[PDB]
């Protein structure tokens, strides 16, 4: 008998057992690592030409210095992004889906791998704190449902008839659990026992 | 006076000072600076949207 | 006949003070007569306004039925429905009572701008009082956060040396957290098309959605009680805000979180409140235990009082989340009792000692009973009231809250009994030091408690003793209203 | 009315002699023109008749109830702006004569009003390009109206280049749509909404996002608003957003027909970044107009969340938010112009230079406003507390309605972020309030005989001479109480927003 | 409707009274200003009431069609 | 080669060079419009092409005038 | 009553590529500036045109 704990999790579309064709972690991660390296490397060489186009104009130099990346950054960034793509896909396959826990782990580990490259002249604990901060942000991103709930939103549920447009009726009791956005007047007592359990006032005193 | 200040007014002030200092250097009148940003935003159209989170991680890396 | 009269009279009262004081501001270089004696005639009018506000709720109290279930005095005003039940009636009376007390506390200890202070105090009292009689979530939130604007300016203008830091703390802590409560309110208006109290109480949402709504609401509540670990703003605000601001904050504002649990969590999120009850107890028990131990190491006189309020309201949160009538009634009794004793401790510390020596460090004070016997009598009596000694309303509230906690959870709810020892540890150590040993070598002999300060202490002590000895004055009103908040299916 | 009266003003201004008095009286003529334009527009255009949508001029323009509301708002806000240049703002010649120096001030405004009103009505890609350039060019001229100012000309040069690039992007998007379909009318294009590249419309929105200072293109907007004169910044930082945001809502309305999820994510990505820069950007700044520029960016992000959702609640949220933000925008800049009379006069450290174009340029120049003018200080405090979102002010209901549309459409991440951004932005909002009042009790017993207002001669020592002119003070008083007392008429105003339909019908 | 226009006239007096404090003049300075201010917002209040009364009629007509649309959805 | 933003090097290091870049960029859209209109045998696209030429000419005049006055301000003492 | 009213208004009907509003009230091509009769590819007869779709006015 597991403990009865609250579940503050937004609705997500679930795939039944046998679904969720796994993602090729190596191929997906290699595309990000190669693509990032070419663009970051390509722009670095292009910015070098801008320096040679003119070096006696302070205005141009000021903006070029901001966009300039160090050699470690030019190496660290593709590796961190490549590691992020691999771990995010690898952890998703293990759980048969993408979760905030896996994204927190994928983001924090990949950031720490990258931080150890271009942030060498810093304490290790300093890089761990940033890696935890970076991983928590992307874990929050997945928990919130990425940029949009999509078909799990109330507007999508309202169009599908899973909303509360028809009102409520206490004389109709549904054995199955209601929708995420659906409200009811009266619920089965068995569902309350499932959510809370017997004990402190449910059924028994 | 410790962890609740790190996760509080004192910690957020240091975080705000670090972030706002970077943003203060990004605001200056320069045609080449703003032109590159506009052209850079064209990559969002080209890139497949599944790469947005990788861009988001890359942006945070440059804040450091 | 309540909200309409209360708002219109106070708005007219605000206009009356503005017209009189600001008439000759046109670079007249004038002297005028209203400003004589530190604007005495303008403070007096504002004090009369606070007294009349009390009479407004008394007229509606005469018609209140304690045997009637549901909201009474239902009224439509500003497209908002207003109503009163047993719980709301008592909290409104406490808020309006502290009106004149807060004004009288800063009668002649402000550097100036008394008219601005008087209007701000009366505005805060009415806004907080209106928050107990609104009948929907949107109206609840509007009044919940409307008090921030007058309070932010009040602390930043009439505050102590660190008033700037205190003003930022109260504005940002109480707004960033209340915005999470607004998200839950917005969700209610999206899926139910209404935020009415009665309408949302009859709707059962999914167990996952109730978890999300509870977390959003509890963040705004937990910061406002306050609970650990989002409590660090309160000691800073009390140690820097003016005495009248401290009285309202300690006596009314912190009670809005307990009332928020009654309206926003128990009757509408009943299923998830049962699940969250062990978590709430763990947080509140640690809040009670940690705050008492932290108070033992504080050196600021007014900060010690600020931490004492945190421990007591932890008991209130424990009692109000008990699923029995004993715990619920005890939490409400303790809120009323805390609404009188806590301001008195600030008056003794921040209004009597501070107004004479202007230093809040504890090292400067000892043996005050030698030349301030009247001060020590009230200090000792209110110290025992704050520690839950019987014959005081705090004991009735604490005992029933502890008893209700044990009934709700016999094992971990028993830990609430540690408040009996821990509260006496920090409160008496302060009182034993302030009265024991020889008179302080750093203090000059001066006046004892004056008549004005005697009046403030006596009329805050009287309600505490009356409630402590005969709490049936309070229980009779609360019994029918509080019985609706219990969720149980006994078969 | 606008076009016909503009030609008369152009000829008349070049005929009469050059003087400050004639220019001011000509400015009042422009005020009458806009007032007459509002009366004519209200006489023929009604909400009920325009609910279906009526085509005009060979279907090149399409007016509906949603479009008509913004046009009425544009005319009204322009009336309040002309009052600044048509009347005294401080009563001092050394300060007020700047507004009366340029005769073409009223002419350029009338040129831009025509562009602003017609932009939401565009129904063809050809007229879309023409009108957007008509509005853009008028803004460049107004930014450069003070051609003797180094900063004004520099800002206009910056404004021209950034806007021209945005216009090229807009033109590039419309041309790409013509290549795919061969049609120029939007309604004809809607027939092929499921067969054209929907990301070409995202290219169109990218050009429009640049013109409203959206991130990552925020940098030029902050720089231009701070360098430009306060009388110019007050117009160019609000008016372009009135029309372009309305057009963006219409374009997003068409985009949502196919409901491209990838399109929403890209716009969500830009909204997320704009909230980060809008909040943290203003934390460490010393200029008031620089602070307001970050405030403008943050509030546009809030409106874009309603626009991105594009539902029935979005119409209510957007219409209310744009109206109340404009009134708050006017109120704040009106107070800033007036309070320049309380600036101390030197009679030095940091060698601070203040010019006649921007007498109020730093946040700390607002010190002791609680003592200098208690009623004006409270009016500013009410406006600032509205931007924060303190209920029951107009600002709270704007954010309350935006959150409703965002959470109803499933934008949980953006709704939580917008509330964290609101708390972060409250820090610099509260700094304005700290400067105004937090030192009142220490400076109450102070002497200030060196203020700018003290240089104004008295009439007879017996006349009660007000410190502020009748018109500008009345506008501040009216706008402040509307923001404060919106709860009285909030229910009816939202009912009016219920009737604003964008092809909803049933 | 007289009570409504009385309230609008009361609002106009408040705006003028608030203007006097902004300009730093006694509240009795030029008492005719209150008459002008009150009648100005009475005219606005008369138009506002017509706007709201007209809006109530339009809302009811649209609600009838919305209920018909909802009935088809709930079937 | 376009994704590395190679065109940012082809633009010279003067303000007027930015103006030339904008004229070329706008001219590319007009050439594309003529290309589509000629294939379709559509005179509507040629109407659009003519409008783009006229509008772009107006843009150049306004930008040059701002740049002319900007250069005038620096050399504006004219004490001689 | 208020909750019922808001539910009706706040409901956004579903739009897709099969059902949406297009504001065109007539078929073009009845008259060209010159050479109206081209390759006779215009098969739309304006003498027997079926009634067009009319916009819905909810307030009428
Ligand atoms: C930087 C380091 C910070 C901590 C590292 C992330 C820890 C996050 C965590 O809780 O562990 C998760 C991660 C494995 O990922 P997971 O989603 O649990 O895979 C399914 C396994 N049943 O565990 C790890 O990979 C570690
Ligand atoms: C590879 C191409 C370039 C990358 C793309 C950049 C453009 C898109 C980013 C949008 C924001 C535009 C900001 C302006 C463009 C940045 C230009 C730049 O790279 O300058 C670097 C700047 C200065 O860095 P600095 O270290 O001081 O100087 C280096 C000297 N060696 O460092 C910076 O401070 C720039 C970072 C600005 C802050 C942007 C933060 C955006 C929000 C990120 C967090 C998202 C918020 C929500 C988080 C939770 C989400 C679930
Ligand atoms: C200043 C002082 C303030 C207070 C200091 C702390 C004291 C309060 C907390 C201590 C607990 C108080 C008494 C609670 C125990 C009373 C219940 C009892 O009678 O114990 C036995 C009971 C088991 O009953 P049984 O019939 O055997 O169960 C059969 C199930 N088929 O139930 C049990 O199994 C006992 C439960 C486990 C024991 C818990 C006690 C440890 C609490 C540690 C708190 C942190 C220190
Ligand atoms: C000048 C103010 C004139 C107000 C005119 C408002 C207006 O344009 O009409 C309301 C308009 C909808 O009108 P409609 O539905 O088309 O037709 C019915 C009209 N009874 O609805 C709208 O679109 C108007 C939206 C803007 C609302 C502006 C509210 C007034 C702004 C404050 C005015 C301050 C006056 C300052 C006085 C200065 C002179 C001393
Ligand atoms: C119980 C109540 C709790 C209430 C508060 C809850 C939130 C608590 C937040 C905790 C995290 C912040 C506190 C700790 C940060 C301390 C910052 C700091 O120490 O320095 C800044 C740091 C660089 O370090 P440095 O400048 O060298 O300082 C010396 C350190 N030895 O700079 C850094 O490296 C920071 C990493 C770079 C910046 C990353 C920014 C990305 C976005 C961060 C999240 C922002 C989300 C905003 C959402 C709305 C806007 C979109
Ligand atoms: C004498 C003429 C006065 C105006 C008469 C009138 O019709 O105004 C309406 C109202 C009178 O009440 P009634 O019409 O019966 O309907 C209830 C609506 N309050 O009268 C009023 O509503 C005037 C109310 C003015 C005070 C409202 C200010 C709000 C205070 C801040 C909000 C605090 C609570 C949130
Ligand atoms: C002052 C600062 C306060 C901070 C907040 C404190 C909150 C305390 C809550 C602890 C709950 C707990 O420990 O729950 C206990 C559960 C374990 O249950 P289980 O193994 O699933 O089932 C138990 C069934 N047995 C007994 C048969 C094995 O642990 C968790 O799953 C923790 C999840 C959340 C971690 C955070
Ligand atoms: C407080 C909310 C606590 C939720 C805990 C949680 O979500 O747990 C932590 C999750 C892991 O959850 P998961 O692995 O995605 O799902 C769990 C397993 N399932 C799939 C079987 C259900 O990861 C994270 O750290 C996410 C970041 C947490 C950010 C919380 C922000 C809340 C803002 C306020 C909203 C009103
Ligand atoms: C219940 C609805 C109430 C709403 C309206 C309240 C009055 C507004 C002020 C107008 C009159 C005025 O500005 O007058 C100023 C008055 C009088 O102070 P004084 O000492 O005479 O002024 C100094 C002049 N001396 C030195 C010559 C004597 O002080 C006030 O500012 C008090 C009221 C405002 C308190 C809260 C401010 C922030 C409000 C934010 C709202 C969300
Ligand atoms: C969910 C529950 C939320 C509870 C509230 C959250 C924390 C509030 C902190 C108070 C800050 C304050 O007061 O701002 C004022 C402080 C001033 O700092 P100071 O005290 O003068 O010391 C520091 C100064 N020094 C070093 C010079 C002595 O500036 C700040 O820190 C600026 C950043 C504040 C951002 C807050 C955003 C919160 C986002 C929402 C939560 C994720
Ligand atoms: C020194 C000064 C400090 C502050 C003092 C404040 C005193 C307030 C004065 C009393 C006012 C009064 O009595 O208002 C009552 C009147 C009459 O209401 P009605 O016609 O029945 O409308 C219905 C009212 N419902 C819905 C509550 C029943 O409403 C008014 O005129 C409203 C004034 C305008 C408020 C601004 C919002 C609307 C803006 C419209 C354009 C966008
Ligand atoms: C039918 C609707 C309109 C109302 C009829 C009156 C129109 C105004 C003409 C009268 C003459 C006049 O305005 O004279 C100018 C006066 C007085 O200004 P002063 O500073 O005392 O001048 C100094 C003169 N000394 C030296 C003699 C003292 O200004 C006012 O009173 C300002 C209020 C303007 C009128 C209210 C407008 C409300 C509009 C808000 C609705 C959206």
């Amino acid at each position: 008998e597991q403990f009865h704990l609250p579940q503050p999790f937004w609705p997500t579309t679930k795939t039944k057992e046998g679904e969720y064709v796994p993602k090729d972690s190596i191929r997906e991660a290699s595309k990000v690592f190669i693509g990032s390296g070419v663009l970051l490397g390509g722009m670095h060489f292009r910015r070098l030409m801008q320096y040679k186009k003119g070096s006696a104009r302070p205005g141009l130099a000021k903006y070029l210095n901001l966009f300039s990346l160090s050699k470690s950054q030019l190496i660290g960034f593709p590796v961190a992004l490549g590691a992020f793509s691999f771990l995010s896909h690898s952890f998703a396959n293990l759980q048969e889906g993408q979760t905030a826990t896996g994204e927190f782990a994928a983001s924090s580990i990949a950031s720490l791998i990258g931080l150890s490259i271009f942030r060498t002249k810093k304490p290790l604990s300093s890089n761990v704190a940033i890696a935890v901060g970076m991983g928590s942000l992307f874990g929050f991103l997945t928990w919130a449902g990425n940029f949009n709930l999509g078909d799990n939103s109330y507007r999508a549920a309202l169009e599908a008839g899973n909303g509360n447009e028809g009102g409520f009726d206490n004389k109709v009791i549904k054995t199955e659990r209601q929708g995420f956005w659906e409200g009811v007047y009266r619920r089965p007592l068995s569902q309350t026992v499932e959510d809370l359990g017997e004990g402190r006032g449910i059924i028994t005193q | 006076r410790g962890i609740l200040q790190l996760f509080g007014p004192l910690g957020l002030w240091k975080l705000s000072t670090f972030i706002s200092s970077k943003l203060n250097k990004l605001v200056f009148l320069n045609i080449g600076f703003i032109l590159e940003i506009i052209v850079l935003s064209w990559l969002l159209i080209v890139f497949k949207v599944s790469l947005l989170k990788y861009i988001l991680l890359l942006i945070i890396f440059i804040i450091l | 006949m309540l909200v309409q009269n209360l708002i219109i009279f106070n708005i007219i009262g605000i206009v009356l003070l503005v017209l009189l004081n600001n008439n000759n501001n046109g670079i007249l270089n004038k002297k005028s007569l209203l400003t004589i004696k530190n604007e005495l005639k303008l403070k007096q009018i504002g004090l009369i306004i606070s007294i009349i506000n009390i009479l407004i709720i008394i007229e509606n109290w005469i018609g209140f039925n304690s045997n009637y279930y549901g909201f009474q005095n239902i009224e439509r005003f500003l497209n908002i429905y207003w109503g009163i039940d047993g719980i709301s009636l008592l909290l409104v009376l406490l808020t309006l009572i502290l009106g004149p007390i807060a004004i009288l506390s800063n009668w002649k200890n402000l550097k100036g701008y008394y008219t601005y202070y008087v209007i701000s105090i009366n505005m805060l009292v009415i806004l907080m009082a209106l928050n107990f009689i609104c009948l929907d979530l949107v109206s609840f939130y509007i009044l919940f956060e409307s008090t921030l604007a007058p309070l932010f300016l009040l602390i930043g203008i009439y505050g102590a040396n660190n008033k700037n830091k205190a003003a930022y703390y109260v504005l940002i802590y109480t707004l960033a957290s209340s915005l999470f409560m607004l998200l839950s309110i917005v969700i209610y208006y999206i899926i139910i098309n209404s935020t009415d109290y009665i309408y949302i109480n009859n709707i059962i949402l999914s167990i996952n959605l109730q978890s999300l709504l509870f977390i959003g609401i509890i963040i705004g509540i937990a910061v406002k009680t306050p609970l650990m670990p989002v409590h660090t703003w309160l000691p800073t605000v009390h140690s820097e805000s003016p005495l009248g601001g401290s009285i309202l904050l300690a006596g009314v504002i912190l009670k809005l979180a307990i009332y928020g649990v009654i309206r926003l969590l128990l009757p509408n999120l009943s299923e998830i409140s049962m699940m969250f009850t062990p978590i709430i107890y763990i947080i509140s028990i640690l809040t009670l235990i940690y705050s008492s131990l932290i108070t033992l190491k504080q050196t600021d006189l007014k900060v010690i009082i600020a931490y004492s309020s945190i421990s007591h309201l932890a008991v209130c949160m424990i009692g109000i989340f008990a699923n029995n009538l004993i715990g619920i009634n005890g939490s409400l009794i303790l809120c009323l009792a805390h609404g009188f004793v806590s301001p008195a401790l600030f008056i003794l510390v921040g209004g009597i000692l501070y107004d004479r020596y202007h230093n809040r460090l504890i090292n400067y004070y000892q043996g005050l009973s030698t030349f301030m016997p009247i001060f020590s009598i009230y200090l000792v009596v209110f110290s025992f009231c704050n520690t839950g000694t019987p014959l005081s309303g705090n004991f009735v509230g604490e005992f029933l809250s502890i008893t209700g906690a044990v009934i709700r959870h016999p094992i971990i709810g028993s830990l609430t009994a540690a408040s009996v020892l821990l509260s006496a540890c920090y409160q008496m150590k302060l009182t034993n030091r302030l009265t024991g040993s020889v008179f302080s070598q750093y203090l000059h002999i001066t006046n004892d408690v004056t008549n004005r300060e005697i009046f403030l202490l006596n009329w805050l002590l009287i309600p505490t003793i009356i409630i402590g000895i005969y709490p049936s004055f309070v229980t009779n009103i609360l019994n029918l209203a509080s019985s609706t908040l219990i969720y149980s299916v006994l078969i | 009315m606008l076009f016909t009266s503009l030609l008369l003003i152009i000829v008349y201004g070049s005929l009469v002699n050059k003087s400050h008095l004639l220019t001011k009286l000509i400015n009042r003529l422009g005020l009458i023109i806009i007032i007459y334009t509002l009366l004519i527009h209200l006489n023929i255009n009604t909400l009920e008749n325009l609910s279906i949508g009526i085509n005009m001029f060979n279907n090149l323009l399409l007016i509906n109830s949603f479009n008509n509301t913004i046009i009425e708002l544009i005319l009204i806000i322009c009336i309040l702006y002309v009052l600044l240049i048509s009347f005294n703002i401080t009563g001092l010649s050394i300060i007020d004569n700047l507004n009366y120096s340029k005769r073409t001030f009223i002419v350029i405004v009338l040129f831009n009003i025509i562009g602003l009103t017609l932009l939401p009505l565009v129904n063809d890609i050809m007229i879309l390009f023409i009108i957007i350039e008509l509005q853009s060019y008028s803004l460049y001229l107004l930014t450069a109206i003070f051609n003797e100012s180094h900063n004004s000309t520099k800002s206009a040069l910056y404004y021209f280049i950034v806007g021209s690039i945005a216009s090229f992007i807009i033109l590039d998007a419309t041309v790409s749509i013509y290549d795919d379909l061969g049609l120029t009318n939007i309604q004809y294009i809607l027939m092929y909404i499921d067969k054209l590249e929907i990301f070409d419309l995202l290219c169109l929105l990218f050009g429009l996002f640049i013109k409203i200072g959206l991130a990552p293109f925020y940098s030029y907007s902050i720089t231009i608003y701070s360098l430009s004169p306060t009388i110019i910044t007050n117009y160019i930082s609000l008016m372009p957003k009135l029309s372009i945001l309305t057009l963006i809502y219409i374009i997003m309305h068409y985009i949502n027909i196919v409901n491209n999820t990838d399109l929403n994510y890209v716009i969500s990505f830009l909204i997320l970044i704009s909230m980060f820069i809008g909040s943290f950007g203003g934390l460490n700044v010393i200029r008031i107009k620089t602070l307001l520029a970050y405030s403008s960016l943050l509030n546009v992000s809030y409106m874009l969340l309603a626009i991105l959702s594009n539902s029935n609640e979005s119409i209510i949220a957007y219409i209310y938010y744009i109206i109340q933000y404009s009134l708050t925008h006017i109120n704040i800049f009106s107070i800033i112009l007036v309070i320049s009379i309380y600036l101390p006069i030197m009679n030095n450290m940091l060698n601070v230079m203040i010019t006649k174009y921007s007498p109020i340029e730093y946040i700390n120049q607002l010190k002791n406003l609680f003592i200098n003018n208690i009623f004006i200080a409270i009016a500013l405090c009410i406006s600032i507390f509205s931007l924060i979102g303190i209920p029951p002010l107009t600002g709270f209901y704007g954010k309350y309605l935006v959150l409703i549309s965002g959470l109803n459409n499933g934008y949980v991440l953006l709704s939580i972020v917008l509330i964290i951004a609101s708390s972060i932005s409250t820090v610099y909002y509260a700094t304005i309030l700290k400067v105004l009042s937090f030192d009142t009790l220490s400076f109450k017993d102070i002497i200030s005989n060196n203020l700018i207002i003290n240089t104004s001669p008295e009439n007879n020592n017996n006349e009660i001479k007000p410190e502020i002119s009748n018109v500008i003070s009345y506008v501040i008083s009216s706008l402040t109480l509307i923001i404060l007392l919106i709860i009285i008429q909030y229910e009816n105003i939202v009912k009016g927003a219920y009737l604003v339909l964008l092809y909803n019908w049933v | 409707m007289i009570a409504s226009l009385a309230g609008w006239g009361l609002f106009g007096v408040t705006v003028r009274a608030y203007q006097q404090g902004i300009r730093k003049v006694p509240f009795s300075y030029y008492p005719l200003g209150y008459v002008y201010s009150a009648l100005g917002w009475v005219a606005f209040g008369y138009g506002f009431n017509l706007w709201t009364e007209r809006n109530d009629k339009l809302l009811e007509k649209r609600v009838e069609k919305l209920k018909e649309s909802r009935n088809l959805r709930l079937s | 080669m376009d994704l590395i933003l190679l065109m940012l090097v082809a633009v010279g290091l003067n303000i007027i060079d930015i103006y030339i870049m904008i004229e070329i960029l706008i001219m590319g859209c007009t050439v594309n419009t003529i290309y589509s209109a000629s294939l379709d045998n559509d005179m509507i696209g040629l109407i659009y092409s003519l409008i783009q030429i006229i509008i772009a000419g107006v843009e150049s005049a306004i930008g040059l005038s701002i740049l002319v006055n900007y250069n005038r301000i620096r050399n504006s003492e004219e004490i001689e | 009553s208020t909750a019922d009213l808001y539910g009706l208004i706040s409901f956004t009907p579903k739009r897709d590529i099969h059902h949406y509003v297009i504001r065109v009230d007539e078929v073009p091509g009845k008259h060209f500036p010159t050479n109206t009769t081209g390759n006779f590819g215009n098969t739309v007869d304006f003498e027997n045109l079926e009634p067009r779709r009319k916009p819905i006015n909810p307030y009428l």
